[PDB]
RNA sequence: UUGCCUCCUAAAAUGUAACGGAGGCGCCCAAAGGUUCCCUCAACCUGGACGGCAAUCAGGUGUUGAGUGUAAGUGCACAAGGGAGCUUGACUGCGAGACGGACAUGUCGAGCAGGGACGAAAGUCGGGACUAGUGAUCCGGCACCUCUGAGUGGAAGGGGUGUCGCUCAACGGAUAAAAGGUACCCCGGGGAUAACAGGCUGAUCUUCCCCAAGAGUCCAUAUCGACGGGAUGGUUUGGCACCUCGAUGUCGGCUCGUCGCAUCCUGGGGCUGGAGCAGGUCCCAAGGGUUGGGCUGUUCGCCCAUUAAAGCGGCACGCGAGCUGGGUUUAGAACGUCGUGAGACAGUUCGGUCUCUAUCCGCCGCGCGCGUCAGAAGCUUGAGGAAACCUGUCCCUAGU
RNA sequence: AAUUCCUUGUCGGGUAAGUUCCGACCUGCACGAAUGGCGUAACGACUUCUCAACUGUCUCAACCAUAGACUCGGCGAAAU
RNA sequence: AAAACACAGGUCCGUGCGAAGUCGCAAGACGAUGUAUACGGACUGACGCCUGCCCGGUGCUGGAAGGUUAAGAGGACCCG
RNA sequence: CUGUGGGUAGGGGUGAAAGGCCAAUCAAACUCCGUGAUAGCUGGUUCUCCCCGAAAUGCAUUUAGGUGCAGCGUCGCAUGUUUCUUGCCGGAGGUAGAGCUACUGGAUGGCCGAUGGGCCCCACAGGGUUACUGACGUCAGCCAAACUCCGAAUGCCGGUAAGUCCAAGAGUGCGGCAGUGAGACGGCGGGGGAUAAGCUCCGUGCGUCGAGAGGGAAACAGCCCAGAUCGCCGGCUAAGGCCCCUAAGCGUGUGCUAAGUGGAAAAGGAUGUGCAGUCGCGAAGACAACCAGGAGGUUGGCUUAGAAGCAGCCACCCUUGAAAGAGUGCGUAAUAGCUCACUGGUCAAGUGAUUGUGCGCCGAUAAUGUAGCGGGGCUCAAGCACACCGCCGAAGCCGC
RNA sequence: AGCGAAAGCGAGUCUGAAUAGGGCGUAUCCACACAAGAGUGUGUGGUGUAGUGGUGUGUUCUGGACCCGAAGCGGAGUGA
RNA sequence: GUUACGGCGGUCCAUAGCGGCAGGGAAACGCCCGGUCCCAUCCCGAACCCGGAAGCUAAGCCUGCCAGCGCCGAUGAUACUACCCAUCCGGGUGGAAAAGUAGGACACCGCCGAACAC
């Protein structure tokens, strides 16, 4: 017989880059996804294939806000 | 006979035989049922024909619930072929049956045919089984 | 058990041989055991050609012909009669390109799908090696099929290897040793038999032997004559297995009805061993019974069907026109009225009609007087005082009253040959 | 299959702890 | 089948194979892009004209159930879905800090001149809801450039910038340019990889069983037993590819065997649907026996005439350093078929080298030596083995 | 059929018993007219069947002699 | 060792004669000291009855008017 | 046919064509040279010891038994704990599990039974017995890798504190040199297969072998213990053992086992344990013996060969409760013969059935030879549980 | 002495109309300030940067390239 | 500082929602009367936008009470599971669900500005 099957892409590599506690300089891909799994939060963008990123430095931090989980940067005071 | 009239997927894996059943371990519409002990795929081949056993035993009169659906297809790769070249299609329709799940009930005035019908099935069975009963 | 798919279904009449109305009669049969099957018959078309096409069967200009309609149809039904070669099934489904029925391997599946007993299931499989042993690496999906028979040049020059035998000798010893094997298998049911073989069948036990055309209603009378629940359906080959049953008459003797296996015309020859349970009835028989439906397909072509092999098994076997009785029976609610015709060509008319006439009186009658026969006319005088002088008398032969008013009379009965030689004892 | 069978159950002894190598 | 995308496999990070289970892609966009601002979709009636299941715009009702340009998902009702206004953010030119990243490809672009609107101020945009829709380098095209210009002036040519040309789809792309036969074959390798045999599995096969619906004349279990279930054996076809390709000779017959019992003839049993004579069936039993021919190489199988019967298997489908070569499987040749041919055939046919002085074990016989507590000799017991074991007709008993 | 898978095609001959052989039918998977079709006397260490005779081919093997084998003396290897 | 090759016989094709064909770069040679009733090539294969249809594909043999069609001194124009 | 003398020579000769012959070689002779051809292939590669010590994976590949780079080794430098373990803390996830009336797909019954078919009044007016498809669904209880309202455990990313820290001989970076890129089995999670394979393909800060000796599994790379620096004729132990072979223990206590179970399996049966229930039993006589009981309309009708108690056919629902059922069992033409139940006394302790509750049982099966404890042997256990004591046991640990 | 593709400029240079930022360079390190906490920069001041010839060793390049081994290919000759 | 106040916001955005029973407009919020104007309908002053307070708390909004639908939801136990013991069976330690049960819940918090008070 033959397989009509056999084929798949090439793992795309997604997923949280940074989790929730981890400092991250200005423009850190925070998350890749295909949608808004995660929503942008607080000093976080999206970008044009739905990377998450930070505008500002800082720790990760993930939340929710109107039932949307969010990624945001809270400013890590230097010491 | 009992075949499903569309399965979404018709290549599946073969389903799990671990743990106890989780649902359908008690009698629930009839008085008596059997209960298996043992792990299996009740094929929709074994469900008739412990069916037919029960009902024909039972002769004219009661009703029999078959609660199990054979529902899950395992293939059979074409007979004399070598290890490869895709799945083989379906060729056999299964109920995934765990330990303590009722396959079957029965609703029969007399309890001794009742049982006796319930022996016969478990013996078309391909596994341990257990005439259970609702009164607990 | 080597099935398959018809539903929608056309039909198209061969007519290598005979009449307009014998093709369309055949291609009525196979459309019938088609539905047997599991189908629904659309039309039926017919052609006039000679000798089969020894490549094509149907030839070229008809198989493009007939593939137009399949292709218009959109189904793999499309009927055509015959028995067709390795090579003309090859063509056929070369050109036609789905799945076109032959008369035999029709026949052999619906006996796959109707068979219930082991006896009977083994016979279907031995008739399924015959038919297909000569489709080995040469019909459509063979073993050779550009992927069998490989193991060839395993020997250039010579080294530590080799199988040795033919290829395809090999591969045909397969299936040789398989049906050697098979063929070993057949089972003796004349040892079922024997309760009534020697004993009872010269202890009178007569046999009476139902055999006619497939749905003409054979099941159907045995039930009917002798209170049994055999099965009864209209499709075709509804009797497997040659059951019997009892059932007695005023002159008691219970004649032992045995139903058959119908046959229907041209059988595939192959399956004479599951036939053998039949055919062995009727050489072992001492009446044999047709029956003919009221309303029932053409005058008289199915009674030549049925003997044609009659007359073939039962001249090979022995010295033998076993009485063969062409009762006309089951006629009521017939709904035709052109059986004055057929009456006269044969005079029989004996409804029962699937009890609902219920007026076998008649053949209650033929049935018996034709072929019944004991030591009758055994004058058992005896004085009444005794009680052994009246045993065994009532109870194993069966009385007819005859001068018996009294005791003290001419006591006579038909008794059996064991019973009274010269037990009168006056 | 006796051969396989008693290889293979020889695994099930108090010095293997049910496990052998090839099963 | 080969590249790309999506899913599940994938074992809740990433990743993860199979000739695993499913599909898509080699596009569409001048609006389906940008931006501003608005709107929500399905499903039923109070009810409707031709009007129906479905049109309407019937909102009258009804809570985010449809729709996303396109496969799949992840998303999107806050909308990313539906509408309009303007417009051309493919900021093109320059580019943040950062990050995704075997080596060869991606996300934000915060800033800059110059824009786009809507507008009103604030405001957002580097084609698309997102991930596919593509092809390195080399070679050359074509435009522009304040670059070089083989003595100088230009020029040719080259260079830069931007671009273009590959179903290089075998998609990391041997060449710009390429199909077959070999049985006439050859060499280098491989038990990394098939054919025989061994091994594992036991689907298939083979022997049985388990329940007993039925068949057996009434009578599941005399004889059988479907629908289903459970295993044995490892003699079939297979699966695997584990020793062997610095060679394990391959069928059939012959010779010689040896073993198992799943017994083709003794024992009783029962049951017998055993009256008798004969049968069937299982149980026990491997002592011995179990043929001669015709057809075919033939194993088998059919047949012939017999017999108590003409048993089934294992032993490398036992046995070619024991034999034969009938077929199979080199080279010659012909036929049929396939091939525009060399040739091929999983078809037919005729013809076609069967090597070896036995070292070791083994086995059949025979010696020599030494033992058996002095040296001899006759006769010996018998631990232990070896051999053999077959059975048929006719008479009476009794025509009981 | 030196050609036919079905195929041991069907029928008749020949045998006691004929997958072989001969003659026909021929529904030629896949004969065919100068890679010639069909016949053909003669010819053939060709292939294939039959019969007579003949016989150790065989039933079923026995015996005899030579050459080895075996023993003795001399010379005296080999593959492995 | 044959059923294969050859064979005598056939048919087709080529060849006007230091022929065609072949060996040679060439000269020359063989063909042949021959002459189309001869040579060479192809196939078939005594002999007998015959070799039926087809020139569509591909070769070969002739050429129907066109079109496509390199190599040149046809050299406009254009460019340094 | 043959002698002598000649001619034709290698991509060539000669060939009544066999790819034949051309100096024992011919599908392109031979000799020399190019030349030490080239071979991703096979083989071989020679002294020692000290330290460390892999890989059989990823990607790509005219690639798949080769190679590049990465991964992993080593040696130098540089950083120095960044590594790793454990606790804690911040994280995202959608596996196991579960649920599905939370979606997408496969399922018991009433409800509407709506859209409908016959009956329907036969009218198409109108309405119901409506066993019927009985829908979307209403309401009650069940499955999925490509289902998810949910959802762990681990794992992973990060932070922190410690631990390890005269070391893991860690992590990272850059260099010199690599080898590896054929893996195997075992446990767990999975795909393909028949949820076979000692099968195949994956995952596994999983192990071992590979590359690992030593002890135990009998023998036995991958199993268990345990990682050999050397020497001891010392000791303690691990796994495993402890009757003799073979070193303690034919150990102690309490039980079970009757088959050699132990020392192979899917099973029908209960007669071995203990259970735990349960009708009647009490020595207010229970299961039992001896035990008068044998024609009530008793051939009861069914019906008739008799249908006698009795082929059969549902019945006989009754009493001085005497102990007898219009009588189920053997019969037997049919009666008859002789009894099942219960009884009437002696009745001189228990008597049956039950989930078998759970232990431990018994039914089974290849071919050289016991043959499925390693042997002898073991049930007077040397078998099996539960306890409890010792030791024997390695290259382990300790001692020197 | 680098940057760039050069007119080239030069501790700078290339890109860019755009003193806009980046690329690559200015050994390295230390102090001072100015700044910004976007991961540190900017200058200023200090010490002054280290190659290159032999040669050992390990890899490597071109050669036979660690050694052995084809079938075969070519040139020229030898053989009827 | 008090309100059956109006807005702007937060909640790991339903314990908040939906539905029901009753109540008020003081300033406000709204409905509401018109389209002359800015502006607007792919038609409509319905909406948007513009002027007024004629009328009304009937609606919206807000207050209290209903646990009816939805929402949350333990603790136990179980499933599952990391590691470990275990010769197939299982077991231990640590974590631990989903469902269901008890129940909770008819929201809570911050800022302004309103009317009154101060
Ligand atoms: C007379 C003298 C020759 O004898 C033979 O001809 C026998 C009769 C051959 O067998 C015959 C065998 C035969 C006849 O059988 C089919 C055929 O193969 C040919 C013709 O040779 C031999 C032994 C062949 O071997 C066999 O080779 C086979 C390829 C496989 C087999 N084994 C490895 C599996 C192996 O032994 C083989 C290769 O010639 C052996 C090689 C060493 C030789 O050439 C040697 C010199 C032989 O010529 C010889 C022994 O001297
Ligand atoms: N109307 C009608 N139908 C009849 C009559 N006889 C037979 N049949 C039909 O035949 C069917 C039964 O066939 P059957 O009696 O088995 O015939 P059969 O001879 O046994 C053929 P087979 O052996 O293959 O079953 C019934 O379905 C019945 O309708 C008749 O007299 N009238």
């Amino acid at each position: 017989s033959s397989s009509r099957n056999g084929r798949d892409s090439a793992a795309q590599r997604l997923g949280v880059k940074r989790f929730g506690g981890q400092v991250v300089k200005a423009g850190e891909i925070l998350v890749r996804q295909r949608g808004t799994h995660f929503h942008p939060g607080v000093n976080v963008g999206r970008g044009g294939d739905d990377t998450l990123f930070a505008l500002a430095p800082g720790a990760v931090e993930f939340g929710a806000k109107r039932g949307r989980k969010t990624v945001n940067i809270v400013p890590v005071a230097r010491p | 006979m009992l075949i499903p009239r569309k399965v979404k997927h018709r290549k599946q894996h073969h389903p799990e035989q671990r743990g106890i059943a989780s649902g359908g371990t008690s009698v629930s519409f009839g008085d008596y049922g059997i209960q298996a002990l043992e792990h299996a795929y009740i094929t929709n081949r074994q469900i008739e024909s412990a069916r037919i056993a029960i009902n024909r035993h039972i002769k004219r009169g009661g009703k029999v619930w078959i609660n199990i659906f054979p529902d899950r297809p395992l293939t059979k790769k074409p007979a004399e072929t070598r290890m490869g070249s895709g799945k083989g299609s379906p060729e056999w329709w299964v109920a995934n049956v765990k330990p303590g799940r009722v396959l079957f009930e029965l609703s029969y005035p007399d309890e001794k045919t009742a049982r006796d019908a319930l022996t016969r099935a478990i013996h078309k069975l391909p596994i341990k089984a257990r005439i259970v009963t609702r009164e607990e | 058990y080597r099935q398959l798919r018809l539903e929608r279904v056309v039909l198209v009449g061969v007519w290598t041989e005979g009449s307009a109305a014998d093709a369309e009669a055949s291609l009525a049969e196979l459309a019938a055991l088609a539905e047997t099957a599991g189908s629904e018959v659309l039309e039926g078309l017919i052609q006039r050609r000679d000798k089969p096409d020894p490549s094509t069967y149907i030839g070229s200009g008809k198989a493009a012909e007939l593939r137009e309609v399949v292709l218009a149809t959109g189904a793999d039904t499309v009927i055509c009669d015959g028995e067709l070669s390795p090579a003309q099934l090859n063509a056929l489904e070369k050109a036609v390109k789905v799945k076109v029925i032959d008369r035999t391997a029709l026949i052999l599946d619906i006996f796959a799908q109707h068979a219930t007993s082991r006896e009977g299931k083994a016979q279907v499989s031995l008739a399924q090696m015959e038919y297909m042993l000569p489709r080995l690496r040469g019909w459509g999906e063979s073993m050779s099929r550009q992927a069998g028979g490989r193991a060839g040049g395993a020997g250039g020059g010579v080294g530590t290897r080799g199988p040795g035998e033919t290829k395809i000798e090999t591969d045909r010893r397969r299936i040789r040793e398989r049906m050697a094997k098979l063929r070993r298998e057949i089972r003796d049911m004349k040892k079922i038999r024997d309760t009534q073989r020697g004993s009872r069948r010269r202890s009178e036990i007569p046999s009476v032997a139902i055999v006619g055309y497939t749905n003409a209603g054979k099941s159907s009378l045995l039930n009917a004559l002798t209170g049994a629940g055999v099965l009864v359906e209209n499709a075709l080959f509804a009797t497997l297995e040659p059951t019997t049953r009892r059932g007695e008459f005023e002159d008691g003797r219970p004649f032992v009805l045995t139903d058959t296996v119908g046959f229907v015309r041209h059988l595939p020859t192959q399956l004479v061993e599951a036939f053998r349970s039949t055919l062995e009835e009727v050489v072992d028989a001492d009446l044999l019974i047709h029956v003919v439906d009221g309303s029932d397909v053409n005058p008289l072509a199915q009674i030549n069907a049925v003997r044609t092999v009659i007359n073939e098994v039962v001249a090979e076997y022995d010295i033998a026109p076993p009485p063969e009785l062409l009762v006309v029976n089951k006629i009521d609610a017939a709904t035709g009225v052109g059986l004055a015709q057929l009456r006269r060509a044969l005079p029989d008319a004996v409804f029962v009609s699937a009890r609902t006439g219920d007026g076998l009186d008649k053949l209650r009658s033929r049935m018996g007087e034709l072929v019944e026969s004991t030591d009758a006319t055994v004058d058992v005088t005896i004085p009444y005082d005794r009680g052994d002088l009246v045993a065994r008398v009532h109870t194993d032969g069966h009385v007819d009253a005859t001068e018996h008013t009294d005791a003290g009379t001419r006591i006579k009965a038909r008794v059996p040959a064991p019973l009274a030689a010269t037990l009168r004892e006056y | 299959a006796k051969r396989g069978r008693k290889k293979r159950d020889r695994k099930h002894s108090k010095a293997n702890h049910g496990k052998r190598p090839n099963a």
